[PDB]
């Protein structure tokens, strides 16, 4: 009884990195994949080595396929935090492991030198100010 | 050219929006009745685009990025996904959950973030016991 | 004016965006016509070496050999037309009439 | 007894990789050997 | 554990051999008529 | 490569050799043709320490 | 470098020199303006053990 309980009671990216049973990856040609491909940090560099060797398999075509891989396989998806918030919010069997690996944001893209860019920034700032970005987030993530 | 003394040298001689399907930012709206154009899409990013077009006053046509990729630079320096579409002037705006990164800022411009995030990891009695 | 034509020399070199230019005069008129250019390194991201072609022995082949040895491709000459033609003959004989120079 | 039994509840490529008692290998000059020789993945690279 | 990678066995030929595509067509036939399955079962039993 | 016969427009051949970055060149001709080719090479700018 | 022509209040030139960290200089002028340059050096805090 004690040997059962002590073992089944004593038991991050590192945990994924220092092992091989659990497959892990990211969306092909996305900023997350690029992050690992260009990371000079040992552990992330170790992980890129893993998912790039098992490339055709570790990397997924899109997030829906990655989420499905997490559901039907022993697989961990390297996904952005607000997307993870949306998923775990709808499947109590799923969870976010560890904290954020980096900090960044989503922005509207425009061709280089577009007159619309600064105007869009001003507009985003307005929507933020009047609390609509919050409302929009709540509407969709519910 | 020419060099004039007190002059110097004269030496020389509506909107298309690309996006991507990603829940809950961009999704195909479900309806019992036929949907055409932009109406086929709904989600956070579409509400944002509607807001931006009211504030800046512009019309727009939503087009999904053809290769369904966000955008990465291949081993020979070439880009794809939405980033490539903006680069080749095939789209005016890319309104989607597109991450603002150093490498991408060298080839396209980004507005200030409308949402922040970070890379993380998505993973998972009785008598008989 | 010497000052105006040297401002012209500087404006043309700053158009061509050279980062290392070796200037060559023959007489004090030459330093005056290179005045603005020689002062420029102070206000502009350009560096300058400055040499003088030899006065009496008109064969400046040791000067061109040292200039070729220390890898100076962007060269400004301040000459008259006669010594300019003679130094063009001498720069052809040294084989420094390439697309690098 | 519990001190022995809990210890006897402590025992993939990773399991092979992170240890040294068990020898492991592949056929010389085969695609498997080449796979490990060229693998950029940490664990396989370790192996 | 499971498979470390996914791949296959194929008939090799010198580069540019006319037989390669023909062998592929033949393999596809044997596959189609269920002989590759039968062969596998015969030897692995 | 082959020199043009007597038109002596060797300058295009020399230009092709320069663009293709072909430094080590073996010539085979008579003394007069060789002198003409050498003058043309000096004119083309291919008389350097690379060639 | 060069001093300003008539307005010899070369405080701007001395500032630029201090900013570029230029320690060993060759002043070249007449003595009656070298005195003024030395006065501006003492004024600009550049009459130091460094220079």
């Amino acid at each position: 009884l004690a040997a059962f309980l002590t073992v089944e009671r004593m038991e991050s990216a590192d945990d994924l990195a220092k092992q091989t049973k659990i497959e892990y990856g990211a969306v092909r040609d996305g900023s997350t994949m690029t992050f690992f491909k260009k990371s000079k940090i040992s552990t992330y560099e170790k992980m890129w080595a893993f998912m790039s060797s098992r490339q055709q398999s570790a990397l997924v075509k899109n997030s829906d396929e990655g989420i499905q891989r997490v559901l039907t396989t022993d697989y961990a998806l390297l996904m952005e935090s607000t997307s993870i918030e949306y998923v775990t919010q709808r499947n109590c069997n799923l969870t976010q492991i560890g904290g954020l690996i980096d900090s960044k944001g989503y922005g509207v893209g425009t061709p280089i030198g577009s007159p619309y860019r600064d105007k869009i920034t001003i507009a985003i700032l307005q929507l933020q100010e009047e609390g609509k970005l919050h409302m929009m987030k709540e509407k969709w993530w519910r | 050219g020419i060099w004039n003394s007190n002059s110097g040298l004269n030496m020389t001689d509506t909107l298309i929006v690309t996006t991507i399907l990603e829940e809950p930012y961009v999704m195909y709206r479900k309806s019992d009745k036929p949907l055409y154009g932009n109406d086929r899409f709904e989600g956070y990013c579409l509400d944002l685009l509607k807001e931006l077009s009211n504030i800046l006053g512009f019309l727009y046509d939503v087009k999904l990025v053809p290769d369904g990729k966000y955008g990465a630079q291949n081993d020979k320096g070439e880009w794809n996904g939405m980033v490539k579409e903006l680069i080749d002037h095939r789209a005016d705006l890319a309104v989607a959950p597109l991450t603002i990164t150093y490498v991408r800022e060298k080839v396209i411009d980004f507005s200030k973030p409308f949402m922040t995030l970070g890379i993380s990891i998505l993973y998972r009695p009785g008598v008989f016991s | 004016d010497y000052a105006a034509i040297s401002r012209a020399v500087l404006d043309l070199v700053l158009y061509y965006n050279w980062k290392t230019v070796t200037v060559v005069y023959e007489d004090s008129t030459g330093l005056i016509r290179l005045q603005e250019l020689i002062k420029a390194p102070s206000r502009y991201n350009i560096k300058i070496k400055i040499r003088q072609l030899p006065p009496a022995n008109k064969d400046a082949k040791p000067l061109l050999k040292e200039m070729k040895k220390s890898k100076e491709f962007y060269v400004i000459f301040d000459c008259s037309h006669e010594t300019a033609a003679e130094i063009l003959k001498q720069i052809l004989f040294m084989g420094m009439m390439t697309e690098y120079y």
